[PDB]
């Protein structure tokens, strides 16, 4: 439950208005919590492998997760390569 | 997971043709004058014979006029447009508030617009290919483009736009588009399930199949009014280059409608609605707090009331004998000048009475789902009707939260009074403060 | 991104990003219908399976080689046992009208040569009493030319029936979505 405990001596500003930072406080002071009902993929990926764009299958990109509770491998979606190495990054990565 | 606030327990005037109010009915109860006025107001409101109607009540604190101001929103419906805001939010910064109210009088008057819309959508196949018939060097313009959808596929070319439009889309053979013909443009629901699965992840979503037939067909009503038209038009909505992502990367400001921007959409309006694409409804004003406006709105008002397309404004001002915020020597009832007050009527709004204010009392504690006894329901009312009823709704609640911790489910007299010793009235604090050594 | 960040021009494709923590020390490999999807040994692996699925039980079981052959070009021996064909003289003693209503004649004749021929599908192929052609027109009269799919794949839970949670073996390559089913699949299945 966060609050608004702050005097009311600094409502003047430069930038908002009276009514706009009176609207801000009070459009604050009532919150909402969101659930998004998101995915993952856990497991050690030991490897990150990304073949060629072949024509039959768009992409053959091998790449190996698994947790300590199974031994799994998966694919890439010609979309998801750079999404590993946006900061570079090796595999083995959870 | 509710949450009501001095209101909710409202829902209409409760009239009926002949002008016959009902005792308790909506939650209103008593004002016959008032609920008959009012009646007749949304009566002649509804007709949409007019435009520019005020009047102005004599109301004090507690009276009901905001609740009156609520009832007579609910009256016209939610389609009917409303934007009562308060009388301090006039004084704005960024644009001048004489500007500002001509903007809230744009706001007010409503309309009802309408188009019917035609829509093409996965993709079946694909063919591409005209003459330069000179020294070009070529000249593409149509191409088969494929349409699966669900109900029947229906491949067609068009223009070659459309093609762009395709490659803008960047959609493969698998892939769903939505291509609106009125544009020739690309809306994109998704990439396919058929074509899909072709890998184990994939972050573009894989988006249902469209359902129905390829040529899909619709109307679309829609009610919206003019300052969003003209803000619209008042800040580009495209571009590719540097202009454009600047100028949405810049934040607008507040500026000042042109008066040939309200011709030439009063214009443009007056075309649609003249090829029944559109129907007219005028709106409703309310200002509260109106006593603290200067006396220059207050005789600026005498000219605009005279606009031709502003709608019915309900001016409300509680106090007596007092002056225009600014004037010198401009002291008037209600603090409106007689200059102004020659433009409209008055009503008076009045307090309430003993079953009144107990009845008020005890549909309080109906919507706030809690139980109350005789002996603290005739209290509460009782003492609201020496000092005021505002402080007995205010230790409703407080009451009630005394009640769950004593693990009971009404309002005893202990109650009551363990909430009046902990939680002060005004009444107790005109005679308090005076003996304070530390301000 | 992290702008201008450290890097040294190595690699950066964008479709190439192959790392480890070595285990095996190796790099990426470098250097709509279905008879143009994949080859003609694991169709024909399928419709040994399906022939065998047309098997019922020890009556048909071993029956495989001769579905074989039809399909490429006292549990079976045919049914005549005297246990079903002698006996039935008496088995529809309830009322019947046995007669000999028939002349002599090559049709007559035909009557019994053909009653317990002893003669199948694949004699009929290795016999002259129908054509050439006639094979061919009940065997190529049947199948399609190109429509091999028009709506897409299912590819359901090989053991169990899950739609979502799903996931592929590492070396088998087949479609399974619980992990509970791995336990089995690492044993009978990979
Ligand atoms: N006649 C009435 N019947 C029922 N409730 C009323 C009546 N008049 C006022 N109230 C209630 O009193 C509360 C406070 O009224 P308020 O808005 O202060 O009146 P005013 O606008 O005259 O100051 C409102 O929430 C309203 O529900
Ligand atoms: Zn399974
Ligand atoms: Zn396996």
């Amino acid at each position: 439950v966060p609050f608004t405990a702050i005097a009311g001596s600094e409502i003047f500003s430069l930038e908002l208005s009276k009514t706009e930072a009176l609207t801000q406080a009070f459009r604050k002071s009532i919150g909402i919590k969101i659930k998004e009902e998101t995915e993952l993929i856990e497991g050690e990926v030991v490897e990150i492998q990304i073949d060629r764009s072949i024509t039959g299958g768009h992409k053959q990109g091998k790449l190996t997760i698994k947790t300590t509770d199974m031994e799994t491998i998966y694919e890439l979606g010609n979309k998801m390569i750079d999404g590993l190495t946006k900061e570079k990054v090796l595999a083995g990565d959870v | 997971v509710t949450r009501t606030a001095a209101h909710t327990h409202i829902k209409g005037l409760g009239l009926d043709e002949s002008g016959v109010a009902k005792r308790v009915e909506g939650g209103f109860v008593g004002q016959i004058e008032a609920r008959e006025a009012c009646g007749v107001i949304v009566d002649l409101i509804k007709a949409k014979k007019m435009s520019g109607r005020a009047i102005l009540l004599a109301g004090g604190p507690s009276t009901g006029k905001t609740a009156l101001a609520l009832a007579i929103s609910q009256e016209l419906g939610p389609k009917v447009p409303f934007c009562p805001l308060v009388g301090s939010e006039l004084y704005s910064v960024e644009v001048k508030k004489t500007e500002t109210l001509m903007e809230n009088f744009r706001r007010a008057i409503g309309l009802r617009i309408k188009e019917t819309k035609e829509v093409y959508e996965e993709v079946t196949e694909l063919t591409p290919e005209e003459n330069p018939l000179g020294g070009y060097g070529k000249t593409i313009s149509h191409v088969i483009v494929g349409l699966k959808s669900a109900k029947g596929t229906k491949t067609l070319r068009l223009d070659p736009t459309i093609y762009e439009s395709i490659q803008r889309e960047k959609v493969s053979i698998g892939d769903v588009i939505y291509i609106e013909a009125n544009t020739g443009a690309v809306k994109r629901v998704g990439r396919s399930d058929a074509y899909a699965t072709e890998f184990d992840l994939e972050t573009e979503e894989y988006v249902p199949l469209p359902k129905g037939e390829v040529h899909k067909k619709k109307e679309i009503v829609q009610d919206v009014t003019l300052h969003d038209l003209d803000v619209a038009n008042a800040r580009p909505q495209g571009g590719q280059d540097v202009i454009s992502m600047m100028g949405q990367l810049l934040k607008p400001k507040k500026t000042e409608i042109t008066e040939k921007l309200r011709q030439e959409v009063n214009k443009v309006v007056a075309k649609y609605i003249d090829q029944g694409v559109a129907e007219l409804i005028p709106g409703v004003l309310f200002i509260d707090e109106v006593n603290m406006l200067d006396i220059e709105i207050f005789t600026y008002l005498n000219k605009a009331l005279e606009s031709n397309i502003a709608p019915v404004v309900v001016l409300a001002s509680n106090r007596g004998m007092t002056t225009v915020r600014g004037t010198e020597d401009v002291i008037s009832p209600h603090g409106v000048p007689p200059d102004l007050i020659d433009r409209l009527l008055i009503v008076r709004t009045l307090p309430y009475d003993k079953d009144e204010i107990r009845t008020i009392i005890e549909r309080r504690a109906t919507v706030e789902r809690l139980q109350v006894e005789s002996s603290a329901l005739d209290l509460l009312a009782t003492m609201g009707t020496e000092t005021s009823l505002r402080y007995a709704l205010q230790l409703l609640a407080p009451c009630g939260i005394l009640a769950q911790t004593s693990n009971r489910k009404e309002i005893v007299v202990n109650d009551v009074n363990e909430a009046k010793l902990l939680f002060l009235d005004a009444k107790r604090s005109t005679k308090i403060l005076e003996t304070s050594a530390n301000y | 991104k992290a702008l201008v960040e450290e890097i040294d021009k190595k690699t950066y494709n964008p479709d190439i990003y192959f790392t480890s923590l070595d285990p095996q020390a190796r790099r990426y490999t470098s250097k709509h219908s279905f008879e143009e999807r994949y080859t003609q040994q694991e169709i024909l692996q399928s419709d040994r399976r399906f022939m065998e699925l047309n098997t019922e039980n020890f009556s048909d079981l071993p029956n495989v080689p001769t579905l074989l052959s039809d399909l490429t070009g006292y549990g079976h021996g045919w049914v005549l046992k005297p246990e079903t064909l002698r006996e039935i003289q008496l088995s529809y003693k309830s009322t019947k009208l046995p007669k000999p209503k028939r002349k002599n004649t090559n049709r007559i004749v035909a009557l019994k040569k053909v009653l317990s021929s002893k003669r199948n599908l694949h004699s009929f192929l290795d016999s002259a009493l129908l054509n050439l052609m006639d094979k061919n027109v009940i065997y190529h009269n049947v199948y399609n030319k190109r429509y091999f799919k028009v709506l897409p794949l299912i590819t359901t839970c090989s053991i169990c029936g899950g739609y979502d949670s799903i996931s592929s073996c590492v070396n088998c390559g087949n479609k399974i979505c619980s992990v509970s089913c791995f336990k089995l699949h690492n044993e009978t299945r990979c």
